[PDB]
């Protein structure tokens, strides 16, 4: 027979009470596979509903360490004459190499930003990249 | 006499085994990564999509691939046993922008494709449509389980009440509530897109070699 | 454990709040 | 020895760009619709820029062009809506052809 | 052949058209069942009761509940519900209680099995919610094994006909857990106002525990 | 039980 | 008046991937002339009703 109450428990429940039951004489062909390898969540249709008052989202911001380093970059000096390659995996922006010599300045043990910042750019002139501040 | 050991040793013994088809092969974590199996901003977010999702990336939400890859392996696998068991597997995807490739990929694989504007009834009036006699599928595969108007596909309401299991690429605006095995992942670019249908051909084609292998090995031991 | 995690931070890339001409201005 | 997903993550070219506006990134025409130009810039969603009247000839399937992005994905939430309107596209301007 | 069909209502509806004025149609509602726990029901409408009671007989059997009975012949809980603005409290039975509830009910529980129960229909007494209630709560009705599974502990029934003796009705499938269910000495649960006051003897109906057919 | 008057053969019979 | 034969066997597999649409014929032609269509554009009347 079946039972079309998809939103009363899932589709194996109601078959596998059915077939309890003797409604359905022969199990589907789907049902073996399924109670072999069940999904993490049984699929239970349930209502979606508003948050409200204080309710909120538990999904948090992702943010890292070297992001106040991109930032300050990005005021500095801007968007990088380079044009940001996103198919390469590997692609490696100018930004990025400031946050790698900011960070191995960081290693050598300067704990000024304003020091390690001015540190890191002199590095980058040095290699022959081309650092235009804004100014 | 011989129906039961036909079916202990054909039907029943991949059941005893935990990846019978291999399908793990098929994909790594770092391949759906190179794929940007990336979701919609936070605020096109479906609350019950929220345990799959790793954070927001300026309010850009990122799906957790780590769940994904467990998510997929089941839904790759069920796929799998379903085509060992000679089950109709119809693909559903309402996203024109991928209508050629879907409709391809299930010529390719022998199986079916339904990427047209769905008609209403075409599930729970299948008998006064198709006629009194027709098989419905085993399996409906969703690539994308949005309609043109970003609400549910009408199908995965109508696949649960014919209960028939359905497999769903889930992105972060999507409803898995009723998605028997959800894959949480990107279903807007095409190299996530070309990834799926590459992976569940293939899985639907060994499959189905795998019955013939099997078969025939039964056969050729059963008259000597 | 892991390094690479996510910390939790206020947005760096936060832009500073608008002024209006005569902001600061008797 | 596995990588994990947090360490793509944040090792990722996109992570990296982090704020996508007025940032220069490098497409591939991908589709042609007329002068419409569907580009990809390696996001989620491709952009849509009208064929530039200077040089629209060079413009074909498959070529790189130099773009300014603006923003990632084209979405609002408009009076009485429950959730962000989604156009499924980038915003971006075409500044030109990439040479190497 | 296995399910039984029974009518619960029908009713003459009336819509208004240009042409005709009044249009007549037939709403009824059926209940199916095999006795086993399987029944459904729906509503069929048609011009004629004869098509009425086709479209819902035949309709009904594609929207089966499947009802757990206690020991096949009661419900495993008392339960009580609102199903919009009807009332529906039952309350599990011994064997020989009888079907001790509204007529509907009554029709209903033979269809769905279940031989001993009481319940009172409070509020609205109109037949779809009635019905569409009565579904609701059996159907969510919690069964003595998945209690056990929930809280890893025994399930152990008491019987006052059977003394001290500790009958295990359902114990946990997985782990057993070693700690006592913390006993709060005073529980805060919302009772109702009629039950305490029955308990109290403070409860005269005329129409109480009135003598009545087998049921 | 109150029987339906049971449907003949389809009319139409297309 | 012509006829359309039986879609699918006695094992009930139809025999057309794109059957569950209801018109097989008509969007397996779509399907084609798309198809030319994708292929034209990577390689780039008075009597005719
Ligand atoms: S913004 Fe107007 S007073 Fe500061
Ligand atoms: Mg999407």
């Amino acid at each position: 027979a079946g039972s079309r109450l998809e939103t009363v428990g899932s589709i194996f429940s109601r078959t596998r009470d059915l077939v309890r039951a003797g409604v359905l004489k022969e199990k589907p062909l789907w049902f073996d596979v399924y109670d072999a390898f069940p999904p993490l969540r049984e699929p239970v249709f349930q209502r979606p509903r508003v948050r409200y008052g204080k309710a909120k989202a538990p999904i948090q911001d992702i943010w890292y360490h070297e992001d106040r380093i991109r930032a300050k970059f990005y005021s500095v000096y801007g968007s990088g004459q380079r044009a940001f390659d996103l198919f390469n995996p590997n692609f490696k922006s100018t930004c990025q190499r400031f946050v790698e010599k900011y960070t191995e300045l960081q290693k050598l043990g300067e704990t000024d930003e304003e020091k390690l910042f001015v540190e890191t750019g002199k590095a980058l002139l040095a290699e022959g990249v081309i650092l235009r501040r804004v100014g | 006499e011989d129906s039961t050991d036909f079916n202990d040793k054909i039907l029943n013994e991949p059941l005893k085994h935990s990846d019978f088809f291999n399908v793990k092969e098929l994909f790594s974590v770092r391949s759906l990564f190179d794929a940007r199996v990336l979701g919609h901003k936070a605020g096109c977010r479906h609350r019950f999509m929220e345990p799959y999702i790793f954070g927001s990336r300026l309010d850009h939400d990122i799906i957790d691939l780590e769940q994904t890859a467990t998510h997929l392996q089941l839904a790759l696998n069920f796929t799998a046993h379903m085509a060992y068991r000679k089950g109709i597997i119809l693909f559903i995807s309402r996203n024109r922008q991928f209508s050629y490739l879907i409709e391809n990929m299930a010529r390719d694989c022998g199986e079916y494709a339904h990427t047209r504007y769905f008609r209403g009834g075409m599930l729970t009036n299948a008998r006064l449509l198709f006629g009194p006699t027709v098989r419905l599928p085993d399996l409906i595969i969703f690539l994308h389980t949005l309609n043109n108007i970003f609400e549910p596909h009408v199908a995965v309401r109508d696949a649960a009440k014919m209960n028939i299991p359905t497999v769903g690429i889930v992105d972060t605006n999507c409803n898995p509530c009723l998605i028997t095995y959800p894959v949480p992942g990107n279903d807007d670019s095409p190299l996530a897109v070309h990834l799926y249908c590459r992976l569940f051909q293939t899985a639907i084609t060994r499959a189905k070699e795998k019955r013939q292998q099997v078969e025939a090995l039964y056969r050729l031991q059963g008259q000597k | 454990s892991n390094e690479d995690l996510p910390i939790s931070m206020e947005n760096p890339y936060k832009e500073p709040l608008k002024k209006c001409i005569l902001c600061g201005k008797h | 020895n596995v990588e994990s997903f947090a360490s793509m993550l944040r090792h990722s070219p996109l992570t990296q760009m982090g704020p996508a506006k007025d940032k220069l990134v490098i497409g591939r025409i991908f589709h042609i619709v007329e002068n419409d130009l569907y580009i990809d810039f390696g996001g989620k969603f491709h952009c849509v820029c009208r064929r530039p009247e200077v040089d629209g000839e060079k413009y074909q399937k498959g070529t790189r062009v130099r773009l300014r992005l603006l923003d990632l994905e084209l979405t609002s939430r408009f009076l009485g809506a429950t959730t962000d309107t989604t156009v499924l596209e980038a915003n971006a301007v075409l500044l030109g052809i990439q040479e190497s | 052949e296995d399910f039984d069909t029974r009518i619960l209502e029908v009713r003459n509806v009336f819509t208004m058209t240009a042409k005709e004025g009044r249009k007549k149609s037939i709403r009824v509602l059926v209940a199916v069942g095999n006795g086993k726990g399987a029944a459904g029901f729906s509503i069929g409408k048609a011009t004629d009761r004869m098509d009425a009671f086709r479209k819902a007989k035949n309709r009904a059997v594609h929207h089966l509940h499947y009802i757990e009975r206690y020991e096949d012949h009661t419900i495993f809980h008392d339960i009580s519900l609102r199903f919009k603005r009807t009332h529906i409290k039952m309350k599990k039975q011994p064997k020989g209680y009888g079907l001790r509830c509204h007529r509907a009910i009554i029709t209903i529980c033979r269809l769905i099995g279940i031989k001993d129960m009481y319940a009172k229909v409070s509020g609205s007494i109109n037949m779809l919610s009635l019905t569409q209630g009565l579904f609701r709560g059996l159907s969510r009705q919690e069964t003595h094994q998945q209690l056990a599974d929930k809280k890893g502990l025994h399930v152990v029934e008491i019987r006052e006909e059977c003394g001290p003796l500790p009958i295990v009705v359902a114990s946990p499938r997985g782990p057993l857990r070693k700690d006592p269910e913390p006993e709060d000495e005073v529980p805060d649960v919302k009772l109702d106002w009629e039950d305490v006051k029955t308990a109290q003897g403070m409860k005269r109906s005329v129409w109480s525990n009135l003598k009545r057919a087998a049921t | 039980a109150f029987v339906i008057p049971k449907k003949n053969v389809p009319t139409s019979k297309r | 008046p012509r006829q359309r034969a039986i879609q699918w066997g006695e094992d009930g597999r139809p025999f057309h991937y794109l059957f569950y649409t209801g018109k097989q014929s008509y969007y397996s032609l779509m399907h084609d002339v798309y198809g030319m269509l994708l292929n034209l554009e990577k390689h780039q009347v008075i009597g005719s009703r």
